[PDB]
RNA sequence: ACCCACUCGGCACCUUACGAGAAAUCAAAGUCUUUGGGUUCUGGGGGGAGUAUGGUCGCAAGGCUGAAACUUAAAGAAUUG
RNA sequence: GCGGUAAUUCCAGCUCCAAUAGCGUAUAUUAAAGUUGUUGCAGUUAAAAAGCUCGUAGUUGAACUUUGGGCCCGGUUAACGGGGCCUUUCCUUCUGGCUAAACCAGGACUUUUACUUUGAAAAAAUUAGAGUGUUCAAAGCAGGCGUAUUGCUCGAAUAUAUUAGCAUGGAAUAAUAGAAUAGGACG
RNA sequence: UAUCUGGUUGAUCCUGCCAGUAGUCAUAUGCUUGUCUCAAAGAUUAAGCCAUGCAUGUCUAAGUAUAAGCAAAUACAGUGAAACUGCGAAUGGCUCAUUAAAUCAGUUAUCGUUUAUUUGAUAGUUCCUCUACAUGGUAUAACUGUGGUAAUUCUAGAGCUAAUACAUGCUUAAAAUCUCGACCCUUUGGAAGAGAUGUAUUUAUUAGAUAAAAAAUCAAUGUCUUCGGACUCUUUGAUGAUUCAUAAUAACUUUUCGAAUCGCAUGGCCUUGUGCUGGCGAUGGUUCAUUCAAAUUUCUGCCCUAUCAACUUUCGAUGGUAGGAUAGUGGCCUACCAUGGUUUCAACGGGUAACGGGGAAUAAGGGUUCGAUUCCGGAGAGGGAGCCUGAGAAACGGCUACCACAUCCAAGGAAGGCAGCAGGCGCGCAAAUUACCCAAUCCUAAUUCAGGGAGGUAGUGACAAUAAAUAACGAUACAGGG
């Protein structure tokens, strides 16, 4: 079906090939998988060397990390925003690895609720010493702030979908953001 | 060619196992082990071709599922197992110890060994790692891996195997003026001390060894199986002490013991 | 898929076929020594032309290579166990120097003539073929035996046939039949 | 090279549609009287052994023991190689039967025995005499080399002097069978099923019906009409044209029925 | 301007064979079976044939490049009549 | 009857020669062939020097830079080859001891190459070749010797593989680079 | 190991080609044919077409036994047809059509990947803040019985019953460390009890140091002295090289694995319970290593041709970024953006009666010619393509579709792949038996046992090669050298 040897291109020199065999075996390709956003469905594939690779056609609430404070939450996916490679999977809301979409926000400002106790967008004496210990480093800067205000924040998948079925992800920051948003905001 | 090979024809064996090339058009291919096929002796030549108690395929078919023939301490019943390179295999029906190494000439000869010293076997280490959970081990030329060994053995030493379960006794570091057997090339089988070892980043580390006779050579470090230090090596050598004396004196040896 | 069986000729023609000179020194010496063809003056010159090939070979090499020493040493020690060189000629233009005579010379047929035995060559050929004479203890009826020194001194009638007693030939035995039946009574 | 290649393929296809309109001309399989008759040469041989080694060796034990109790004209399907085979066996005391029986055949096979030679009185005339009147296609085998001594090169000494013996009288073929070996058995049998009969030109000139099923009607009390159940070959007959029927000689024919149209001898019959 | 001697670079010549060559002849056609200073081009018996085809140059005439099947035992230097 | 008979012998026999359980023929190829010529052809007249000159790639390209002398020692049969010292001469990238930047013990050491020596790593069969009485031989890798009553035992070598890649000694031969705006070395 | 001789020849000499000579492990053919050892053989033309038969099956003490099978422990127990299950069927064998930087040869790389098996290591954590584990459940084949079809190794509905089948499912220690914290008692504050802590997947982050020595700072600030504040061993492997091996934290998962299996043995303990505990194995299982391999890959090397000088990029040609896919790198594919890459040192195109190499013939050396073929590597099963199962296939003694042939008939439908072994037709100058056997060499399987046209033996056989019978000795009479 879809192959990958390197004998039907020509040459380096512009030499046309010669179709030395017949099309193999271990250098097949397989379709496309082109992840929409919706309820679960994962297809199982079966590899070469019998290994499998979970093919994910339809997911929603993938995993997603903040780097600054090291937690992971498990997050719902409101859709892409802006893909890298090509525009028309922006159009579709089509995943992939290395993707800027839009991620919603409630299990983070819990957490943040739950760690910090102070509020964005806007009793228990031991969380008191906790929340004392872990004063002077609640200062983040203002964008994911606004970001927080807003209710929804701009994460970059990086994890495959279509190769081991699992949408993980980071949410963006700093530099990272900073050229995100102006992408975003020259292109749209 | 759509999966692996199972067959082996004659005219491409191994040459040291002495195969006739009439007397059948096959050849045993043995089966995956401890060493390769290209340096190993299947027990089936072993013991067909080479102490002559079998006769046939199913002679040494009888003697293996008889539970006679085991190797390192462990019976075995495949007629194509790759007995390799310090192999300690025994034959108690007889009471004969066997070990495999290599003669003066680069062939396979057998080598009678006694009730003790049959209980160890020599092995350089290739290559020590640290596994999963943290443990560190080594492993092998014959594939064994131990866990746990000594912090100072590193990679192409020699460690000493007794029988059991691993249980590294003492061992040999790898250095300049240590006792050196050689398992590949064309001074395959010759004995020796390092004299230099030459390094070269890149690829294939040379060693210098000169034997006892002053006769210098070179070869390539994946070749080189340190034994001991000089005078007493901590296995019993095979006959003519591995020294590749040349054509004329050994016609001059067999106008020697010619007669009577 | 068994592995083929090697095999080489053993003799070779004449490039130049038809003269008078060397027909006549063959026909000589197949008169002399009793030769069915030309297939063995040929045979002799083909392998006295590759160990004179050999000796020049190892002539060319320079002095003291272990390997004309060796091969050297065997070459002569092989030409003297036959017994076609004689012992104080063990040098190499010596092994140079041979003809096709001396080789023809140390065959069993024409050795089973001079000892003895036979009282002509052709009598030799046809006694030698017939069974007769057994080298130490085995019979041999190979007239192209090229017989060594150490056995040279074994050639003898065979346990069989009839020269050496035991159970005389079928003609004899024929005759001593009918002269029992006719003579008899 | 694929010019060269293509004009290679219509020259060969030339060729080959050449050849092919001389041989496809023929039928059999489904139906055709091939005919082998099976003449002894020995006295002391039996034809029903010879087609039982035949038979034995199609697996189809069940015909040849309904052919054990009574017969002698035998219709034998092979469904190995797929062939109508019908066995005929003369009378050997009637040998002007021998001779009709070999006369209307399209193969004939000649038993040999290796103990008893051949009789300069009995064989050897019918073997002149079936060359002489006109032979077709001929088989010759061996059936008691097992009466012979037990050991094989006894036994091929037998077999190469009737080799011999059959090519001195017929040097066209040159190997003779055996039907203690299994092989040589098959061989016959593959002959007889597929080999193309020659033809022997005066019986293929004016036709010849076997028959199976020859019953009489009654039509006037001076004479009546026979039906005569066959299978024609060679050239075919016309209701016209008179018929000989051998140790009853010449008739005319009344009506024909073809079964696998209805003629009547119209006022053109010979008197 | 002429004469004598010398020298460089030429166009040519007479003799010779130290050498070469099949011979006529050659100061090069010498330093070559004792065969190697550097380097371009061309030829492989005679016919078919400088034909046929292709390409290219040319307004034309024509030029440059250029085979094969087939066939055949043949096709320079002197002396002597 | 003789002789001649583009009878290119028109047909048969006798004798002789060569090879011989084999011999001839056809085709293809190799050698003698120096008619493919690198070794190793030829070009005045026998085939063959462009009509002539310039010119790109290609091939080829003047001479010159550590010579010579002395010292010892040991290797091989008075000769041959070797290594260190001195003679303005051991010139480079770094550790540990003697010290007052310089000695000793140590890993490497081509400005970039070509060349050449030695070596590694180089499948078996085949080739050359050592041994061994398959009865000899082509072969095969066997075998040989003994109280032949519980046995002993040699051996299945070696050599080659011109290229490309890897390591190593040499520095003749043939190339390249270095300080002319000193933008240079050495502390 | 290095010889020549005739044709132009009329009287001569050389150039020149032809003829003669010899060899071929080089094919055929004509004639003849006694012996011994040895053995190539439908490659050239047609990788053309195939009747018939064989060429792949497999059970040990160790998966399933109610055969109304054969024989001889009240659950079974000997042997064992059938069938489910597991493994093999991807090795062999054949052929040389394609293939001209493709295969191949030697040499490397995988720090860029897959790997059934063999061998060595390797799993106290599972439901759980109300539970079968001295053992969960469903079906189905084989079988009984009824049938359809002309036919095929075609099968339907009906009734039974098992697993190492399919589907679920708990055991197991103790310690330690973290998050949440009833809090209390008032501080330099310190505390009951709740949860989590195997492996595998995916993501983010952190550790994975190390060329030799001297002070002042703050913040996180820990133990101890003598609360002045002092402070010490502190722990890190390999490689030429790593974001390596590995470890740790936060989570994620249609939660992968963590023994509901089988044989042979009756050991030990006493609370004497049909209690506890216990051997030798076979079979499975996760991860890593080893081994059999596999796939991509660096360097250098090819036959003839200029009557092939420019070629590659619509429709990827060269590179960059990112993505898809793959076992994995990679224009292998897609989006975007650059305008590149090869070439007289002959690119690209064409021819090959071209598979490549180890090798073979020819012996002065150098060379010329051949290699379809006993070994190694590649490709293919009439031409293409696609694919299921599986560790491994783009398999063809597997399937599907089209194409070219072509078979059976009940005219409705079904079955096909000899470039495997024999053999047949055809093409030809050109090539053997429809034989015997697993005894040797070895392969496959549940495995000493069965199977193997792999292979061996024999038949045909003047391919080629070795050894040497067809006569030997007298006497007589002559002829001699005498």
């Amino acid at each position: 079906g879809i192959s990958r040897d390197s004998r039907h291109k020509r040459s380096a020199t512009g030499a046309k090939r010669a179709q030395f065999r017949k099309k193999r075996k271990f250098e097949l390709g397989r379709q496309p998988a082109n992840t929409k956003i919706g309820a679960k469905r994962i297809h199982s594939v079966r590899t070469r060397g019998g290994n499998k690779k979970y093919r994910a056609l339809r997911i929603e609430t993938g995993n997603f990390s903040w780097a600054s404070e090291g937690i992971s939450k498990k997050t719902r996916i409101a859709g892409v925003v802006y893909h890298p490679s090509n525009n028309e999977l922006v159009r579709t809301n089509t995943l992939t690895k290395a993707a800027i979409v839009q991620i919603d926000a409630t299990p983070f400002r819990q957490w943040f609720e739950a760690h910090y106790g102070q509020t964005l967008g806007k009793k228990s004496k031991n969380a008191e010493r906790k929340w004392a210990a872990r004063a002077a480093s609640a200062k983040i800067e203002s964008s994911v702030e606004s970001q927080f205000s807003a209710g929804r924040l701009y994460a970059c998948i990086s994890s495959r979908p279509g190769q081991s079925g699992r949408c993980d992800g980071y949410i963006l920051e700093g530099e990272e953001l900073a050229f995100y948003l102006r992408r975003l905001t020259a292109k749209k | 060619a759509r999966g692996p090979k199972k067959h082996l024809k004659r005219l491409a064996a191994p040459h040291h196992w002495l195969l006739d090339k009439l007397s059948g058009c096959y050849a045993p291919r043995p089966s995956a082990g401890p060493h390769k096929l290209r340096e190993s002796l299947p027990l089936i030549v072993f013991l067909r071709n080479r102490l002559k108690y079998a006769l046939n395929g199913r002679e040494v078919k009888a003697i293996l599922m008889q539970r006679h023939v085991k190797v390192d301490g462990k019976v075995r019943t495949d007629t194509t197992y790759p007995a390799g390179f310090m192999d300690v295999i025994t034959l108690d029906a007889t009471n004969e110890n066997f070990r495999l190494v290599y003669d003066v000439k680069g062939r396979f000869a057998v080598h009678r060994i006694t009730d003790e010293e049959a209980s160890y076997k020599l092995g350089k280490v290739k290559k020590v790692q640290l596994g999963k959970k943290g443990v560190p081990y080594v492993v092998t030329h014959d594939g064994r891996t131990i866990r746990y060994p000594d912090p100072n053995i590193k990679v192409n030493d020699t460690v000493k195997i007794d029988l059991a379960s691993g249980k590294i006794t003492d061992f040999i570091k790898f250095d300049a003026g240590k006792l050196v057997y050689v398992t590949g090339g064309r001074n395959l089988g010759r004995i020796g001390t390092i004299v230099h070892k030459e390094r070269h980043d890149g690829g294939f580390d040379l060693v210098h060894i000169k034997d006892s006779l002053d006769n210098t050579f070179v070869t390539r470090l994946n070749n080189v199986f340190v034994i001991g230090e000089q005078g007493k090596p901590y296995i019993s050598l095979p006959k003519g002490k591995g020294i590749k004396l040349s054509i004329a004196e050994e016609r001059d040896r067999r106008r020697a013991q010619q007669g009577l | 898929p068994r592995a083929p069986r090697t095999y080489s000729k053993t003799y070779s023609t004449p490039k130049r076929p038809y003269e008078s000179s060397r027909l006549d020194a063959e026909l000589k010496l197949a008169g002399e020594f009793g030769l069915k063809n030309k297939k063995e003056i040929y045979r002799i010159s083909f392998q006295l032309s590759k160990i004179r090939r050999a000796a020049r070979d190892l002539l060319t090499r320079d002095e003291k290579d272990p390997k004309r020493l060796f091969e050297g040493n065997a070459l002569i020690r092989r030409l003297v166990r036959v017994g076609v060189l004689s012992e104080d000629k063990k040098k190499l233009d010596y092994v140079l120097a041979l003809k096709v005579e001396d080789f023809l010379e140390r065959r069993l047929q024409t050795q089973v003539y001079k000892l003895g035995l036979a009282k002509s060559v052709h009598h030799a050929r046809v006694l030698i073929t017939q069974r007769h004479i057994a080298v130490g203890k085995q019979i041999v009826n190979i007239p192209s035996f090229m017989v060594r020194l150490d056995s040279e001194k074994h050639i003898d009638f065979a346990p069989t046939s009839p020269f050496g007693g035991a159970r005389p030939g079928r003609v004899a035995r024929r005759n001593a039949a009918r002269k029992a039946e006719a003579s008899g009574e | 090279k694929l010019q060269r290649k293509n004009k290679a393929k219509q020259l060969r296809a030339q060729r080959i549609l050449d050849s092919i309109e001389n041989r496809k001309l023929f039928e059999g399989k489904n139906g055709a009287a091939k005919i082998i008759t099976i003449v002894p040469l020995v006295n002391d041989l039996d034809p029903l052994d010879i087609l039982y080694k035949l038979l034995k060796c199609a697996d189809d034990e069940g015909i040849m023991v309904q052919e054990v109790d009574s017969k002698r004209i035998f219709n034998v399907h092979i469904k190995k190689f797929k062939s109508n085979l019908k066995i005929i066996i003369p009378d050997m005391t009637n040998f002007l039967n021998i001779l009709d029986c070999a006369k209307v055949a399209d193969f004939v096979v000649f038993g040999l025995s290796g103990v008893q030679e051949v009789d300069e009185e009995f064989g050897e005339q019918i073997i002149r005499a079936l060359e002489l009147q006109g032979i077709a296609s001929y088989i010759g085998v061996i059936s008691n080399l097992s009466a012979v001594h037990e050991k094989e090169k006894f036994q091929l000494d037998v077999k190469q002097s009737l080799e011999s013996y059959f090519k001195h009288f017929f040097p066209s073929e040159e190997r003779v069978y055996n039907l203690e070996k299994n092989s040589d058995a098959l061989n016959v049998l593959r002959t007889l099923c597929q080999r193309l009969p020659r033809s022997i030109n005066w019986r293929d000139n004016r036709g010849y019906v076997v028959a199976d099923f020859v019953d009489f009607v009654e039509t006037s009390p001076d004479s009546g009409d026979l039906v005569i159940e066959g299978t024609v070959r060679g050239i075919g007959f016309n209701a016209n044209r008179l018929v000989h029927i051998p140790d009853f000689g010449d008739f005319q024919l009344n009506k024909i029925e073809k079964i696998s149209t209805v003629f009547e001898s119209n006022m053109n019959r010979d008197t």
